[PDB]
């Protein structure tokens, strides 16, 4: 009425349990070799004798009477990078200037490209990610940039996380403080005239916390004339104001220590060529500016929450609309399930207190090269800092209707979003507990 | 001519 | 009896998984578009032949015989931010003094009036919201204020977070240790006579931890003149008091270094005409003062627990009694579920010990522009700070009725309380399993 | 057989939902107003033609012939403070010294007398609320005390959490070290001759970790008199010992910097007049002394893990022995939940290292008022401090009885253990499933 | 019908409890004492007479009538070591330099060797347990390497955790900064000409995050040759560079303070014959070099999530294909589960600014023995240590079949991945609820 | 013959 | 007579 | 001619 | 000849 027998050992009645797992001494050895904890075979029959593959063989029967199903509950644990190239987190376009020259007389030549950086995978935190970013725009200028002309003081694109505006009058025009305010808000990008970031092919989007208010339109291009009103203000002539006590006030301060220019628009102006993100966002026109069709939000280092989902081709029956394949990249599913990776989140007031004192800590400024001037500084590092964490994943699938003929080798197969097996899964197994469903 | 670009002074 | 069916396929017995996804790369391209994750389509076929739309004309059938029903779980993950506009964080009313004049001969004329002042969406953690606020109560008075008569000693509206009240005697009628203890207690908010603050459209009034004890009365108005006893006490003159050393102590100091007025009710009294809301709720009268209709409650930076409402239009039955419609913002309700945001709590015994190095930290006092005033100063960073902090969810609702012919396309909306689509979802998906209930 | 009808829309099988939320905005302006989230009303109906009211005639119908139940499922989320007066975590009875007086020539009259300092509604933590105690005693000798002779030096009752007792050494009689060591180990309560203290009505006795060994037995009183065995020893004079190097240290230091007296019962005795619980518990007779009826206990800010009731009147049948009626505080009870606040510990080995800069980040010692005596100095702040913080509860009650006919309005409320609404509740809201049991 | 008869006690239907638990003071005197929480005997009975043994005799008898099954839920808690001997986390090959000598004439002759190194159970923390693995490589060189030429100067192999390449210049060839900038990304490992190390038979790999690409081929040896590409760039001679301001650069520093060389390639070569693992992984050949076939992991120091099969042999039917035998290292299993350890995560930016202090707080530089050399330094401690902590898991395994006779004594098993009991197990316990499943 | 109760002198 | 609003000084 | 291998001097 | 057991010089 509703057995389950195998090859001669006494029948059992109503459930008990099969149980698929990698592990098994015997099975790794021969079977799976060239495979990997999220496509492998395992052998269902768990009995000491028989030779795996002669295992095949023999096969697990649920009475044919009846149409049974299983409860399939399972654990997955993996311990994927933040920051990896899978996973697409570990490059990123963006347009930078490439030669500054001087021609045709009296002509001033601007050659801007488009380039796409990569980082060294893992790296984990926000933070240090958005400096990873910043290094390899500058990595790129030490190959190219300098050697064709292209001063710092022009260098295109840089990730930078304040509010260049905190100190800003409504009537000097400038930055009063003659420092824009050292305290990091949110993750933003810094343009200058002609160039800009492209995230068409990379979840660091999702890091720096910027989104596109129509998603599926792909095609994540931030340019600098984009970023229309919202260029970062100047800095008061803090100095001249201050000894000259008309004030001078007006007075820009136009470079730096080092001398660097601050590119501002025209001997006049109280802005700077330097555009900012954030800026932008909420302190542009609403109606025509960023803020109209791209969102600020919490920034996120696992770049994205994405799912992955399983299939025991051999074991359970094609959910509805499936069909069975042989092709591993088109498997039937039978369960979803977030990919295990969190985002705890710490408090280092530390930070910037830390920044100061990283930087001797560090033995180089090999992160804030240019400690002068206040826009190509090395961003505040922000009180909560984010860290992707892998964590098992105790999950649990519903009962699933099986087949009433389980062969004695299952194949497993862990597949993701885009459907391909996901290299970074360490420990991947799972209990089924079949049971009656009803009768034929 | 060369720009290490590297405050080496602090 | 019960099967399930689909185009031409093997039936399927008892039960099985449709998959709501919006990931999916061929339907994106078509399909979705102007769409964003809380309202969109999704082929439920997953069958790799079939162009989406074509798909749209297949159905999976549940057996006709049989009212159907299905477990509905969903994986719903955001990132929406502490302070944003959608959710009424960012803007806040408050009354301020607009001019101070010389009138008629004689006549010292005060002009108030009530201003919305707005914040930059983002920036997390409660301290620095409260900064924030404080900040855009000056940037105004920096447009308007100054340039139309009215000192900083009479800046109308602060919120501080400190008890102006610890140092007190009750014979001297002054905070004998000439400075109001530096330590933080419960966000509240001050008041000079004539001013006041409105929060008739805000949660950040949840962000200050202050609730009216009333809720359903729309209409959060906090004036000066309800903050009746408990007007910040006067601090006494510990200069004069000790080099005297009758006994001057009377003396309750009246200016400050920079020579700003704590504006004394009179020559006399040893009251300030500053007025704490934190005072008058556990130091003023119970019966009449504001503790009678307004509570003090934990802060809680999430700004309050919103609820979102999910919605499968076209596969599941109406709920008892929502009609079926085609609007958008109206659509029949299948489950409810806490919007996915936390409130992480963290300490940082660096807080104040910090204000004190984070304003060296930061290059400027921009917080704490007035670093002299007792009262304008910048208020204590709490230890224990908060921040809104975003979490996948992987709720579970329940079994819930289902049509026997499920369309190719369903359509899922998540919706908020007041029932809109929500900007910040990241990730919204859910996996139903039909199952029988009873048959026709 | 098994129906649920509505009005006029097709009839629904099975299983369904019904909604109980406050936010609707319909209901929120008309219905409730005067009422709260803890005993509100609100329409099931969710069917946007139909003035609320009229909705109220309007009845959801769960078929007749059988006996439905639903499932229950809610969310609840409050903001209560550690301490408040509804919770009674503001107030505590304590018996301190009036008067000192030089009366009918030789006698010395002490005059003590009970009463009842409050705090401040708020301010958590366990430490800082100790010292909010502190001070509160204080607070009372300057507006009683010293005007009425008193000195600081015979100041009864006062909070601390050491062990005053480490030092000690067996032959000396006295705490070598010249200095009651430091360091925290837990709350514990100091009293003076005369005086003591009183909880009878306060849940502050279960912060300070001190409870009856007997809970049921109302009559928290614990005075001088009990804490017999256990006296603070004194002080070695560690200036005399060393300078003398017979041997002086029989001298047991009987004052201090700025002369206060160190209550000594006579001038041999190496104990002083000073009595510590703490030192009762482990310190005195086991069979006799305080450990004979009180228990150590850890902390635990939330004063009390309570619970609260909910209850639906109009929706589900009432449980087997409550009794139908219309008195808000009898309410039957339909499913039972501890009210949402958790002890979040930390970490701050800033604690002590603290108190020594907390006192210089605080521009006051308005805690620390008698910095030299080592009795009434500042208790030490303990590595790992405790703060009730508020989270949202998603509790699950089972499945309830329902009325066949389920009111268009229906009235929502939750109590507490003695069955009073509770002003912190910021959200609730349920769901409910009904489904068949059984028929007529 | 259901019955559930025991000796001679009323009988009880349809369900009820029975215990399995080690605790019992009667059994654990008698029966277990050889024994460990593991593997053990237990009374079921739970009647205060009889004699356990005796109790042995009784049986509890669920009605023959029926196929019974019961519900298992148990509660398990360990407290297994980090590092361990029987977890395979305490040892590891390595292959250094055992001979440096000076031999026929003109030859110098190179004699390297593998050895196996091992750490001193426990020592949690991954940073620390990385130096551990350092300290022992120079244990060994304490005992072989010196006193047989050899000098530091050419110690082979060392773990480090930071980006040799940070300063780098593409021009340059050299780290321009003068030192290997001081921050940690990931854990890797260097190697000398000629050796290597070493894990096929070690879970510290796991601890580094370096794992094969292809798990199941049993061998993992990473050999200095395989270290392709990616051979830690030289310094910049920082000194020289400066002072001589033609300029030096092209002067890369060949050796340090306490004259140590850098073993550099030729008097040309801007590369040093130090290979990093972390720069082969993204900074060489990524379609030959070792990114083929190994993959940076996220570290997770409880070194890989293992789980334990548990085993009631006399009390519940043996799962589907499993045989009933006696061989404790082969009964059937009913219920598997992750072993009880997590990683928990925690921010310490006090890491190398600590390294710099805690240098001091331990009164040795036992592990930075080489505070000079800028590679044999002591690697940085990066910010978000990692340690294994033991939790209780309540965990639920579902209803398994039982035998309608259980005998007075069980025995309670928990195995693990090999079959095997765990020494680390503190307190394993289940409750068993039989019911009916059909019958007869 | 007032005390403030606050030790001023630090 | 312009207030910057700021303690240039400290 | 005995290597430590500590660096004694800091 | 009394041990006081405590280093009183720091």
């Amino acid at each position: 009425r509703n057995s389950i027998r195998y090859s001669e050992l006494a029948p059992l009645f109503d459930t008990t349990r099969v149980y698929l797992v990698d592990n098994k001494s015997t099975d790794v050895a021969s079977l799976n070799y060239q495979n990997d904890h999220s496509n492998f075979l395992t052998t269902v029959i768990q009995n000491n004798d028989y030779s795996p593959g002669e295992a095949s063989t023999q096969t697990i029967n649920l009475d044919d009477r009846s149409h049974w199903g299983g409860d399939l509950k399972t654990i997955l644990h993996t311990n994927m990078p933040n920051v990896n190239e899978f996973m697409f987190t570990n490059k990123f376009k963006a347009r930078v200037m490439v030669s500054r020259s001087l021609t045709k007389d009296k002509q001033v030549e601007l050659k801007y490209e488009w380039v796409e950086f990569t980082l060294p995978e893992g790296n984990y935190s926000e933070t240090m990610t958005i400096d990873l970013m910043n290094n390899a725009i500058v990595e790129h200028y030490l190959k190219v940039g300098r050697q064709n002309g292209v001063l710092e003081s022009d260098i295109g694109v840089k990730f930078d996380t304040r509010n260049f505006r905190l100190g800003f009058d409504p009537v000097t025009g400038l930055v009063m403080p003659g420092v824009y305010t050292n305290e990091a808000f949110h993750p933003d990008i810094i343009l200058l005239p002609g160039c800009g970031v492209d995230f068409t092919h990379s979840r660091l989007s999702n890091l720096l916390g910027i989104r596109k208010r129509q998603p599926f339109q792909e095609g994540f291009r931030i340019t600098y004339d984009d970023l229309e009103g919202g260029n970062i203000p100047a800095l008061l002539d803090v100095d001249a104001y201050q000894a000259s006590l008309k004030k001078p006030v007006i007075k820009p301060l136009t470079e730096d220590s080092k001398k660097r220019s601050y590119n501002l628009i025209s001997n006049d102006s109280t802005f700077t060529q330097y555009r900012s993100w954030y800026l932008a966002y909420n302190y542009g026109d609403p109606q025509t500016g960023i803020r109209s069709w791209t969102l600020l939000c919490t920034p996120d280092v696992t770049c994205g929450s994405e799912q992955v989902y399983w299939s025991l081709p051999d074991m359970m029956q094609d959910p509805v609309t499936f069909r069975s394949t042989s092709q591993i990249s088109n498997f039937p599913v039978v369960g979803a399930e977030l990919l295990p990776v969190h985002s705890k989140s710490f408090y280092n007031d530390q930070a910037v207190y830390s920044q100061l004192i990283r930087q001797f800590t560090s033995l180089t400024h090999v992160f804030n090269r240019f400690p002068e001037n206040q826009i190509l500084a090395r961003p505040p590092a922000p009180t909560i800092t984010t860290v992707s964490e892998n964590v098992p994943a105790l999950t649990d699938h519903g009962t699933l209707p099986l087949r009433n003929s389980i062969g004695g080798v299952q194949r497993v197969t862990i597949t993701d979003a885009r459907r391909r097996t996901c290299p970074y899964v360490y420990k991947a197994l799972g209990i089924v507990s079949p049971r009656v469903l009803s009768s034929r | 001519t060369f720009n290490p670009v590297y405050p080496y002074d602090t």
